[PDB]
């Protein structure tokens, strides 16, 4: 076959209103995230900036089960609007406007290298020879 | 001023048709002082953005909309140093932009458009201060102009047929040095159109007349080439020294 | 340059607003006064010169040579004065042509 | 008056000094002020040290605006937040399949690990900028303002155009890298097309 | 010619291209002369 | 510079040398020296070339065709199978203290064209390298008649206290980096 | 049930959505959507070695747009929402991206006109003024000064001293908030000459430079 034989026609509507703003949530394919592993998620605007402009903070599978930061794209409707097209039970198509583009990226967990206690100084002395031991001394 | 020693003055070859070589003071400021060519012109500066929007429509990929690695094959296009995008088929784009350029829908007097296969790049500049000059447009190793158009130029003495219309005619275009690097310039319409000894026939444009290189002063003295070259510079200075 | 560039600078960032000091304890004066300034099109008169009687006259470039005057024209502007006075009388606007 | 064309990165030899190669681009605003925004990427040729690393001559070392001294280009990339080398490499070249381009950049990669965090990188750049006491919010905040406005103004000082800004620098380095590798020809100063 | 060879004579005249290469060398003589003129005064002073 | 004289354009002509001379600069802008040849060297090119080989400056970097760093489990059962008989055949070498030498292998390829170029030999090279670096650097090489000139080196890990004896938390020297410090030093410092 | 809680239903349903790029002039036609919001009809023809999708405008909306399908590979795309009740929801994952392009309906002239039509502005250029002399009226006295006058005449700072008592009482009130105050601030509470005020601050207090030069006064600890 149908990908090489089927011929269909469906109606398209563009409603002048919606009950919710529509945004894009983009992931790097290279990560190949299993969405099934997402039992739950939390989603909040990022707190570094202390609203609509705020980057998103996504917490999946608990506070530290999975966490990503989403950064807004420069533009989304600067030349061409983006639409979400959805199939309805009547076969007709429904189109939804894209309000914004946020870029989501993965985020390492606990590790913490302060690089301020003496590491800024230690670099001045650095001969490229050691790096691990400071991480234990903390 | 900035950047000194081991730089001096002599001459650059691209200056051909851009500045008269003889038109300089015989003082220490020699070569340090330059003079405008007979038919050279300067860019006033424009905004590529409206043109840039059609480009997005012509199908030019945005920087944040694609991953550079995902589009290794496409030619990168540059405008005012700014990387506007890439196009998988630059040649039609170059041809289309030029035909728009030839259609006068693109300002030949301002818009420069250059492509380097070696770099796999297309650079465009519409900033002020760029030097350009008009050239004859050679097509199929032949001139694009018609003798009837001359009659139109004759009609202009009474009625009208503006030089701008000749510009609008697109049989001639206005040309910067960046464009010159890529064009195959012709010395003369007559001899170069000959095939009998056509070492090349890939000519793209031709000079209106070699005298157009000359400045106000050099233009005064006849057959400067039968004369020693500095004498003309001395004349160019001394002409300025004359009473009248 | 005359046609757009000076205007682009006028297009750039001439709007300025200023707020008076709070001058604490004054009382119940609702907050310190505030003033904003706004600009529109820039205007240029034809080259002219003002004779000692204070009156204007056309600036003939031939006249400029003889009287050793500097060939120049008057430059004029649309100016607006605009009160987010931080009082009950917000959005009260006053026009100048300066 | 004859000047050099702006917003155009050019590479010249600086072999008269400790600097093997240099890449320069001025990034003046299109109308706002034309501040100049001179940028130098200079290739340093202290082609030796002692017993420390046997190879210092591969360290480039960016010349940032207003900063009291020069700092590695790669440190800026950490300030850009691209902690993953793969992401910086794409920024450098969409085609890292050439091992030669890979080996030449490798010594700059060795520099990258002394600081991984964007925040530390911003404070670092700020610490190089000046000494606003221990308040390393200010050095970061200042770095943030330089990164937006003082760095490559000609592409835009908007926050989201920082990632976009990053894309120009890598080609700029790449262009430097080709010439430093020798694949690119040395730009002429006498050329008028490179002039205004 | 592509490298500056002037084949013609002063009687024959010069091609547009040859004239330019001819003009360029005239600068080299003239610039060197101007520079040489200033420096001799200075070198002599050191000498005297 | 009208001067040709079948040679390089030395002692830059005239005023800049005259200006410099008046300024008595500590060193000429263009230093030069004329080498005369006594007896046969004046008539024998071959003798003059022999002098040419003796006089002429030669860096180690000038001499090397290529360098590479390898992980080699066994000095004789090397992973560089092409060199494998070449290492394996050697046995008269004190291979008792090599049971602790750098497991890492460093190998350099030498330009036979250079050997043609400056008329050089392998024995001169091996003896040069050991004299500079001392006994601490193990050095082995194939014959000039091989498919290619390569020299593979090891650090002389003298069995005893060179084995974390004092644990001194400093890491006296990592191997990998040390092959690079020597190689950085090997190319840049040594004049053959 | 929380504000920062994101619904994952769409994703966990593996809900798919389509993404289409549309020109603004068409999108401007679409803001005038016919009826409830209908804009037209989409036509899809697939063959053994060719697939064609296009959209046709509503006859009402009119008073063929072929689609270019684009890859979504290299970057996983999903759609997430914010309700007018600020509730958050993931509707789906993007299974298709596409772009609306012209075809055999325009060369350039209309587009040029369309660009011109969108603008409808003088770009900001200085279009004359031609010539004026808007000389400014002399107000015989400075206006603001005059405005100052209406205010000035209302009240004077030259007030009376029936207060070798009311002012000290007020002093207890101020100094209850902080031990020491600046002289100008002391002048603000008062309505009397500073020299007279100086006489009072000397009477129940002393003063400082407080390590800030400023004549700062405080009540006597003794």
């Amino acid at each position: 076959g149908p990908s090489s034989q089927n011929v269909t026609e469906y109606v398209v509507r563009v409603p002048k209103n919606t009950t919710k703003k529509y945004n894009i949530m983009a992931f790097n394919a290279a990560d190949k995230v299993n969405f099934a592993t997402w039992n739950q998620a939390r989603l909040e605007r990022d707190l570094s900036n202390k609203p609509e402009d705020q980057p998103w903070l996504l917490r999946v599978n608990g506070k530290s089960g999975r966490k990503f930061k989403g950064i807004k794209k420069g533009g989304v409707t600067e030349n061409t609007s983006y639409y979400i097209f959805t199939q309805c039970p009547d076969g007709a198509f429904e189109a939804f406007p894209v309000h914004n583009w946020y870029n989501f990226t993965p985020l390492a967990r606990h590790r913490t290298l302060t690089a301020e206690e003496a590491e800024e100084e230690w670099e001045r002395r650095n001969k490229v020879l050691n790096h691990f031991s400071i991480m234990q001394q903390r | 001023r900035d950047g000194k020693l081991a730089k001096p003055r002599q001459l650059h070859n691209t200056l051909w048709g851009m500045v008269c070589p003889a038109e300089t003071p015989e003082g220490h400021a020699v070569g340090l002082v330059k003079n405008l060519a007979l038919m050279a012109y300067i860019s006033v500066g424009s905004q590529p953005s409206p043109i840039l929007e059609f480009l997005e429509e012509w199908s030019m990929e945005n920087l944040e909309e694609i991953s550079p690695a995902a589009i290794a094959d496409a030619t990168k296009i540059f405008v005012n140093g700014c990387w506007v995008g890439i196009h998988k088929d630059p040649e039609q784009l170059m041809n289309t932009l030029r035909k728009l350029r030839r259609q006068m829908d693109i300002i030949v007097s301002e818009v420069s458009m250059i492509r380097d296969i070696r770099e796999r790049e297309i650079r465009i500049y519409t900033d002020a201060g760029r030097i350009c000059r008009p050239l004859l447009i050679v097509e199929k190793q032949k001139l694009l102009l018609k003798k009837r158009h001359i009659d139109q130029l004759k009609e202009r003495e009474y009625n009208n047929y503006s030089w701008q219309d000749l510009v609008a005619s697109g049989v001639v275009e206005y040309i910067d040095t960046l464009e010159e690097e890529t064009v195959m310039l012709a010395m003369t319409p007559d001899d170069l159109q000959e095939k009998e000894v056509a070492y090349c026939s890939t000519y793209t444009h031709c000079e209106i007349h070699p005298s157009m290189i000359l400045g106000v002063c050099a233009s005064i003295i006849p057959f400067p080439d039968h004369n020693q070259s500095p004498r003309n510079t001395y004349q160019s200075a001394m002409g300025k020294q004359a009473m009248g | 340059f005359i046609q757009m560039s000076v205007q682009r600078i006028v297009e750039d960032a001439p709007p300025i607003d200023l707020q008076a000091e709070a001058q604490h304890a004054s009382g119940e004066v609702e907050e310190p006064p505030r003033y904003l300034l706004k600009f529109e099109q820039i205007y240029l008169s034809k080259p002219t010169h003002w004779e000692r009687d204070g009156a204007p006259s056309p600036m003939m470039p031939n006249e400029a040579r003889l009287r050793n005057l500097t060939y120049s024209a008057p430059l004029y502007v649309d100016i607006t004065k605009t009160v987010i006075k931080e009082g009950e009388e917000q959005l009260q606007t006053q026009h100048q042509k300066t | 008056q004859e000047k050099m064309a702006t917003n155009t990165v050019y590479v010249f030899a600086k072999k008269d000094s400790k600097y093997a190669y240099t890449g320069e681009c001025r990034s003046c605003l299109e109308n706002s002020s034309r501040p100049t925004s001179t940028i130098w990427v200079s290739m340093l040729a202290r082609g030796g040290q002692g017993a420390k690393k046997s190879a210092i001559g591969q360290r480039i070392v960016a010349t940032l605006p207003y900063i009291k001294q020069e700092v590695p280009i790669i440190i800026v990339f950490r300030a850009l937040g691209f902690v993953s080398d793969r992401d910086i490499l794409e920024h450098i070249i969409y085609d890292f399949e050439d091992p030669e381009m890979m080996e030449m950049v490798k010594p700059s990669l060795d520099e990258a690990f002394v600081i991984q965090e964007q925040n530390v990188a911003l404070n670092f750049i700020g610490s190089r900028g000046a000494k606003p006491g221990v308040t390393k919010e200010k050095r970061i905040k200042y770095a943030k303002e330089v990164l937006q406005k003082e760095m490559l103004p000609h592409v835009g000082v908007s926050d989201f155009c920082e990632t976009k800004k990053a894309y120009f620098l890598g080609y700029m380095v790449h262009r430097l890298l080709l010439a430093a590798l020798g694949r690119r020809e040395l730009d002429d100063r006498d050329h008028y097309g490179n002039k205004r | 010619e592509s490298r500056g060879f002037v084949e013609n004579s002063y009687l024959a005249g010069l091609t547009p291209t040859e004239f330019f290469f001819h003009a360029m060398g005239g600068r080299e003589g003239l610039i060197d002369t101007a520079v040489k003129t200033a420096e001799t005064g200075y070198i002599q002073r050191r000498l005297i | 510079f009208h001067y040709a004289g079948v040679s390089a354009k030395n002692v830059t002509l005239g005023v800049p040398r005259l200006k410099e001379l008046i300024n008595i600069s500590k060193k000429p802008k263009t230093p030069s020296l004329t080498v005369f040849l006594l007896g046969q060297s004046a008539r024998d090119a071959e003798r003059a070339k022999d002098i040419l080989c003796r006089l002429e400056h030669t860096t180690l970097r000038k001499v090397t065709a290529n360098t590479a760093i390898y992980y080699d489990p066994n000095p004789q059962s090397t992973v560089v199978a092409e060199d494998q008989e070449w290492v394996n055949v050697y046995y008269e070498m004190p291979d008792f203290d090599v049971a602790r030498i750098s497991p890492w292998l460093l190998r350099v390829e030498l330009d036979r064209k250079h050997m043609t170029d400056r008329k050089l030999t392998m024995e001169q090279i091996a003896e040069k390298i050991n004299a500079g670096f001392g006994d601490d650097l193990n050095c082995i090489f194939n014959d000039d008649n091989a498919e290619k000139l390569v020299l593979r080196i090891r650090i002389m890990n003298s069995d005893e206290n060179k084995m974390q004896e004092e644990e001194e938390v400093v890491d006296k020297m990592d191997d990998d980096v040390f092959l690079r410090c020597i190689e950085s030093n090997m190319l840049t410092d040594m004049t053959l | 049930a929380e504000r920062g809680e994101l619904d994952l239903t769409g994703a966990k349903q593996n809900t798919g959505v389509w993404l289409v790029k549309v020109p603004k002039y068409l999108s401007q036609q679409w803001a005038k959507a016919s009826g409830r919001g209908e804009v037209g009809k989409l036509r899809i023809a697939k063959t053994q070695g060719r697939t064609e999708v296009s959209f046709t405008l509503n006859e009402d909306l009119a008073n063929e747009h072929p689609f270019v399908l684009q890859s979504v590979g290299g970057q996983t795309l999903t759609v997430f929402t914010e309700s007018s009740s600020d509730k958050l929801s993931l509707e789906g994952i993007v299974v298709q991206r596409a772009e609306c392009r012209p075809a055999a309906s325009e060369n350039y002239m209309r587009l040029k006109r369309l660009q011109i039509e969108e603008s409808s502005k003088p770009v900001r250029l200085s279009q004359q003024l031609d010539k004026v002399v808007t000389t400014n009226y002399k107000p015989v006295a400075n206006h603001q000064y005059n405005i100052e006058y209406e205010r000035k005449k209302k009240e004077d700072g030259k007030r009376a001293r029936a207060d070798k008592q009311h002012v000290l009482d007020m002093l207890f009130s101020a100094f209850e908030k902080h031990q020491y105050y600046n002289l100008k601030d002391l002048v603000d509470i008062t309505k009397q000459p500073v020299v007279y005020l100086k006489e009072i601050l000397k009477e129940i207090g002393v003063q400082n430079v407080k390590g800030i030069h400023k004549n700062t006064w405080e009540l006597k600890p003794e």
